[PDB]
């Protein structure tokens, strides 16, 4: 009843659709608290 | 020092000037914005 807390994924091309790894990121942010220091792109059109 | 942004105005003008701060009218314009959100309360200059 000792037990290693870790364990290591047996990621081979063979695996079944669910078994095989996927890549995750997690764009996770914290909101309007400082001033802003990132935005989407402001979108800009010809001059007339 | 304004809502989180550090704001500098300068000017340079030349003089033929002894030991005083020299009578005149001068219009600093803005040369930096730094957006630091730091507090400030004091302050010293660095000489050669
Ligand atoms: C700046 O100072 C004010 C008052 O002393 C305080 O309410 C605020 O939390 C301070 N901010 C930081 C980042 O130290």
């Amino acid at each position: 009843n000792c037990y290693f807390p870790l364990q290591s994924y047996g990621f081979q091309p063979t695996n079944g659709v669910g078994y095989q790894p996927y890549r995750v990121v997690v764009l996770s942010f914290e909101l309007l608290h400082a001033p802003a220091t990132v935005c989407g792109p402001k979108k800009s059109t010809n001059l007339v | 020092n304004i809502d989180g942004y550090f704001k500098i105005y300068s000017k340079h003008t030349p003089i033929n000037l002894v030991r005083d701060l020299p009578q005149g009218f001068s219009a600093l314009e803005p040369l930096v914005d730094l957006p630091i959100g730091i507090n400030i309360t004091r302050f010293q200059t660095l000489l050669a």
